[PDB]
RNA sequence: GUAUGUAUUUAUUUUAGAACUAGUUACUAACAUUUUUUUUUUAAAAAAUAAUUAUAUAG
């Protein structure tokens, strides 16, 4: 409502237990390597083999984790692997 | 605004393929990007 | 409980219905007005056949909060002075018109705007907000019960004009 | 082109024709006269004031295509709401806001709302039987509830004797519902008004949406979960409803809604203001006016009153410090009398009425109507009138809006010009008006003592002769009354106490003055006229009427045989 | 009709009066329309991991592995933007159940007032409607075709007047002083015609013979004519 | 606090960040109370 | 009708004339609502035709 002041976090919000986010339920063995950390805030913030530190600046994975993220992100991949697709849609045809 | 409206067209017909006409898209990443890039341009103007 | 009622009826035959105009401008005046209203109701009750009989019960029900306020000395003084002036010109023998005139002073009053008027035209000015009627209005617009008993005083006035016409 | 656009149906679903309530599109075609701007284009008129005249046709054009202009499928636009109504207009058109304000002026949205609320509540008072209702209590809600479109409270509460076996929510016309599912103690009724665009005008979806929002949400405070929601579309003349029924509600409510939707005065004032804002005629003149052939209708048993406004706003001209003069208002009177018994309620309007305001010749109309509504409210129901005759036609529209509050009182505009303005020029009346220091109601009896020896109808026609004389010559007649110093007036009394022989002679002097001055002024002798024509003259009746035509045809039929 | 132009009275070639315009619902627009209702219709409607033949591998709604009713197209702007579509009743049932549980958890006269009733043997925002009265179009809700005129707020009854059939005008019946004016008006006209000849051509004075021009003389003359008989 | 420093007390700024007058303004007051593009632009950003 | 401007003090600061008379001009004023087509003679003659309007204007 327009005449309602914004309710205080410390009274009306903070004491309520949160609700369920989106979280697509993963398989147990097809998605084995990425299951325990896919939906965290900073997913490997403290795992010094797969990250530099909590400054969170560089990353390095193995092959099965990277392959699992490759399969799992099918609806948003590019899926054009030859450069002759963009024959007259490259940037320089647009400039011409 | 026109950018966000155009983005809706290219998101919905990827979302609504084989599932109708209702609400419920919620893929809000590209529109969010558009309004953040508006905000960083109107920081120095509104400070002036 | 019937003892106080009996002693109050014995005091009720003691006090008299005389409105003196110098006495208008406090509890004894309210009791004298209370009793004159009761006597008007009794002169209806003596002759209930010739009138409308359908108005009498509703008149008593609409008058009963007014009679209660006059029995308890709780009526506001500006309103009570006007009512006593109506009831004085009613009590006098021939000036039945001055009763209705003081009644028009009772019901509407001397306010400039009796009922509020809002949004007269297309063109809005600030002074139009002075017009409206929440702030100062007629006594007939204070509350819906007050409308009933102020109307019922007029109804007793019409009764009294008929009674002084015939009997 | 009309076949190209699709026809009159697909043209008129864009227009505001549905909200007017003409019967047929064929009545869109008339010889329409412009009226105001025709009079105003010839006057001496400022440069800035003449270009303002050309935005009068544009407001009518913007009103007519207003569903299509103020539609809902917009590209960009921030919806705002008008002040005293509930219309959301997408963005800002300045012509359309003026048109819809002129339509909904004098707080008409809220009068429509509480009109339909009291009508529903009076039907539910009429049916405390077979619906088994214990009490129907009308709620006192916030005065902005009529147009708070965010949320709403209930305004009618139905408390029952024992229990109501209450169905599942469905629309007003769905014909199949089981009463066995639920049990409540009380029910609520609520009335919602929407103004429809070209797109958003599916009223059934609107009422189901308002019910399913306002019951489940926490802002809308209802007494029980069980109730019904009644919705009305003002732009498109539609109604529907949604909610919890029991045995006996639905056939009562659908009949209630169709008769309230056809015969509410408030919705008629809305549709009439729409027809005026579009400038289109519709002749709906069920009762004839108070003409000279109806003339004795004033002397029936039922109580009725003449109201007159001509002396309400008066001014005095005075020189300023500059060249131009200025007008200052003085005291006024609202002239209301009843002709059968001569009671004259004289409202003295002080100048503290006109204190800060301006325009002062528009506001006087609403002052008279508001004061007549106060006078009628102060009367009892058996003593309230059954009819009110308005003298000037500009007093129709304020009295109609203020007598929305009293639906049982008829209003007839008069057809014959009445001389009551000359009642200012009686010195006993003018004295009490001018000496007043306080806004007040003063009573007079304009038939002085006539009702003893003289019956009331000849007394009214005597008063007609006197006031026509004082409006015609004003000093010759005032000297005709004041010939002899022997006849005085009393303290209670208006007129000189003549004997009845003297009234016969002086009425003869009055008709001589009136008819000779008329025949001298308009170059038409009285002697060649019909008795109908002289009775037409003295009552101030106007020719070009249909009544004069049908009267002369009836007299021709009566005298040919 | 006279008013319609000739570009509307003309029918085009392929309609070979004004039958061509008639199909909102004009020509009974005086009758208000009602809610049409609520109708919510749902209709029915290769990939490596789904196994269905319809879509492409990028379009499969199942999760990628290592190895259906649809809103029927109604195009009212209220129907595509309706917040409550395909509503079964879950929210209202949860509301009623919560209220039923809460309801299941839930379950003088003064001395002087008695004195006055024993003698009598028994907020400026308040509206001006005067609740205890009743409007006139409410008494005939049940039948049809009400008698209330919304323009001039009269309620045509049988006692109050009668309708002329050809003019459709409601002229009231007269009562007492109206009868004593009408029969006296006819009396003044008859007395005038017998007193002079008043045949309305003879062009002489006749100002004393119109009633309203001098009513007191005609009242006393009517009165003495009553006294003589 | 900006609106009330400037002397404008008849403008109401409700909690959904709309600026509406509490009465019918005079013209002198409508001159004194035209807030700029900058105020209303900041105001719509806070609303968003 | 706006713009815009102007007016609204009480809480105590020490010691050549006299008389009579009525209308004509300008200007100003948000202050106020008795048909159509003819013909003919020198007032009279002919012919004709059809349930009722705006509170809206500003530099
Ligand atoms: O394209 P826009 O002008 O932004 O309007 C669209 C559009 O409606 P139209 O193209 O028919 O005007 C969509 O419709 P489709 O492309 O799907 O036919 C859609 O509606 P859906 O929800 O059915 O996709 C959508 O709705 P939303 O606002 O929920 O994105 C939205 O409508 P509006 O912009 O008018 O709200
Ligand atoms: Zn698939």
């Amino acid at each position: 409502d327009d005449d309602e002041p914004p309710l205080s976090y410390e009274q009306h919000i903070e004491n309520i237990e949160p609700l369920d986010p989106i979280n697509l339920p993963l398989d147990s063995q097809d998605d084995e390597y990425v299951k325990d950390w896919l939906y965290d805030s900073r997913p490997l913030e403290e795992d010094s083999k797969k990250v530099n530190g909590t400054s969170y600046k560089k990353w390095s994975f193995d092959l099965p984790e990277m392959s699992n993220l490759y399969r799992l992100s099918t609806p948003l991949r590019d899926e054009v692997t030859d450069k002759n697709y963009y024959y007259l849609f490259d940037k320089k045809s647009f400039f011409n | 605004i026109r950018a966000c409206k155009d983005l809706k067209h290219i998101i919905y017909y990827k979302f609504n393929k084989n599932l109708g006409k209702g609400p419920g898209c919620g893929f809000w990443q590209p529109a969010w990007r558009v309004w953040l890039n508006f905000l960083r341009g109107t920081i120095p103007l509104l400070e002036r | 409980r019937p003892e106080r009622i009996q002693e109050a009826i014995a005091q009720d035959k003691t006090i008299s219905v005389i409105i003196d105009p110098s006495q208008i401008g406090k509890p004894l005046l309210s009791m004298k007005c209370n009793l004159y209203i009761h006597e008007i109701l009794s002169r209806w009750k003596a002759s209930l056949e010739a009138y409308h009989p359908e108005l009498f019960l509703d008149t008593k029900k609409a008058l009963f909060p007014l009679l209660l306020q006059l029995r308890r000395n709780q009526l506001a003084p500006d309103l009570l002075i006007s009512l006593a002036t109506v009831l004085y010109h009613l009590q006098q023998p021939k000036e039945i018109n001055l009763a209705v005139q003081s009644y028009m002073k009772l019901s509407i009053g001397n306010v400039a705007w009796p009922i509020g008027v809002t949004s007269v035209g297309i063109h809005a000015r600030s002074a139009h907000s002075k017009i409206q009627g929440g702030r100062n209005a007629a006594n007939i617009m204070i509350d819906e019960r007050t409308r009933l008993w102020i109307t019922s005083i007029k109804r007793l006035i019409t009764f009294e004009e008929w009674y002084t016409s015939n009997h | 082109v009309i076949q190209a656009l699709g026809g009159i149906e697909t043209i008129l679903e864009h227009t505001l024709f549905k909200g007017t309530g003409f019967n047929s599109w064929e009545g869109l075609f008339w010889e329409k006269a412009s009226g105001f701007e025709d009079s105003m284009q010839f006057k001496k008129l400022t440069h800035a004031q003449r270009t303002g005249l050309s935005q009068i046709p544009n407001r009518r054009f913007t009103l007519w295509w207003s569903p299509t202009i103020n539609r809902a499928n917009v590209y960009v636009g921030f919806l705002v709401q008008l002040d005293l109504t509930g219309i959301f207009l997408h963005g800002k058109i300045p012509t359309l806001k003026i048109s819809l304000i002129q339509i909904f002026r004098a707080h008409l949205w809220q009068k429509i709302h509480e009109s339909i609320v009291f009508d529903i509540c009076q039907i539910l008072d009429g049916e405390l039987d077979v619906l088994q209702i214990e009490s129907v209590t009308k709620e006192t809600v916030h005065p902005r509830k009529s147009y708070k479109m965010n949320s709403s409270a209930a305004d009618i509460t139905m408390e029952s004797v024992h229990e109501w076996e209450v169905s599942k929510p469905s629309l007003l016309h769905e014909t199949n519902d089981s009463f066995k599912g639920l049990i409540t103690n009380k029910m609520w009724f609520d009335v919602q008004l929407r103004y429809g665009d070209y797109d958003s005008h599916d009223i059934s979806r609107y009422v189901r949406a308002k019910f399913l929002d306002y019951t489940t949400d926490n802002v809308s405070m209802y007494p029980s979960p069980t109730g019904v929601m009644i919705g009305i579309d003002l732009a498109y003349n539609m109604y529907d409803a949604y909610g919890n029924w029991f045995n006996g509600l639905k056939p009562l409510i659908q009949n209630s809604m169709r008769t309230i939707m056809k015969a509410n005065p408030a919705l008629y004032v809305l549709r009439e203001r729409i027809r005026k804002g579009l400038q289109i005629y519709q002749s709906s003149v069920q009762e004839p006016f108070l003409n000279s052939s109806n003339y004795a209708e004033l002397f029936n048993n039922d109580i009725k009153l003449f109201v007159d406004d001509t002396n309400v706003y008066r001014v005095t001209v005075h020189k300023t410090f500059e060249g131009n003069v200025a007008t200052k208002a003085i005291n006024g009177c609202i002239f209301t009398l009843n002709p059968k018994t001569g009671h004259l309620f004289l409202k003295i309007i002080h100048t503290s009425v006109w204190a800060g305001q301006k325009r002062l010749s528009q506001l006087a109309k609403w002052k008279t109507a508001e004061e007549v509504s106060a006078l009628v409210r102060s009367l009892p129901k058996e003593e309230q009138p059954k009819q009110i005759i308005v003298t000037r036609k500009a007093m129709l529209d304020p009295l109609e809006v203020h007598m929305l509050d009293f639906p049982n009182i008829a209003i007839r505009p008069t057809e014959l010009r009445l001389p009551f303005s000359a009642a200012m020029s009686i010195d006993k009346l003018s004295d009490v008006v001018m000496k007043a220091t306080e806004p007040q109601m003063v009573l007079f009896n304009i038939y002085d003592d006539w009702l003893d020896r003289i019956s009331s109808y000849t007394a009214f026609s005597r008063l007609t002769l006197l006031l026509r004389a004082l409006k015609t010559n004003e000093e010759s007649a005032k000297m005709i009354l004041l010939s002899d110093p022997t006849i005085t007036i009393k303290s209670y009394h208006l007129w000189p106490s003549f004997t009845d022989e003297q009234w016969i002679t002086i009425e003869s002097q009055m008709r001589d003055l009136i008819l000779t001055e008329y025949g001298r002024k308009y170059n038409v002798n009285i002697s060649a006229l019909t008795q109908t024509e002289i009775k037409d003259i003295i009552l101030g009746q106007n020719i070009k009427a249909p009544s004069v035509k049908r009267q002369k045809m009836a007299e021709l039929e009566a005298a040919r045989s | 009709n006279i008013h319609i132009p000739r570009y509307i009275r003309n029918q085009p070639w392929y309609y070979k009066y004004l039958v061509h315009h008639r199909q909102l619902d004009i020509d009974n627009n005086s009758e208000p329309k009602i809610g049409m209702g609520i109708k919510d219709e749902f209709k029915l409607i290769f990939c490596r991991n789904c196994g269905e033949a319809g879509h492409k591998e990028k379009d499969c709604m199942e999760k990628p592995r290592k190895m259906v009713l649809v809103r029927a197209t109604d195009d009212d702007w209220d129907s595509r933007k309706d917040r409550w579509y395909g509503y079964s009743g879950k929210e209202y049932n949860e509301l009623i159940s919560k209220w039923e549980r809460d309801k299941r958890n839930k379950i003088d006269e003064e001395i002087e007032l008695m004195k006055l009733e024993l003698y009598k043997d028994s907020l400026y925002r308040t509206s001006t409607r005067l609740r205890e009265d009743k409007a006139a179009y409410l008494n005939d809700i049940n039948s049809t075709e009400s008698n209330y005129d919304p323009k001039s707020r009269l309620y045509k009854t049988e006692t109050l007047g009668a309708v002329d059939e050809k003019s459709k005008m409601f002229r009231r019946h007269l009562t007492g002083e109206g009868l004593k004016l009408n029969e006296l008006n006819q009396f003044a006209r008859s007395h005038a015609k017998e007193m002079g000849i008043r045949d309305e051509i003879e062009d002489k004075e006749k100002v004393q013979h119109v009633l309203v021009a001098n009513p007191t003389k005609y009242e006393y003359l009517k009165k003495k004519r009553e006294q003589e008989e | 606090l900006l609106i009330h420093r400037k002397g404008l007390t008849y403008l109401h700024l409700d909690y959904n960040f709309n600026l509406k007058p509490t009465k019918t303004l005079t013209t002198k007051e409508r001159k004194k109370s035209r807030l700029g593009n900058s105020f209303h632009l900041m105001r719509e950003l806070l609303k968003m």
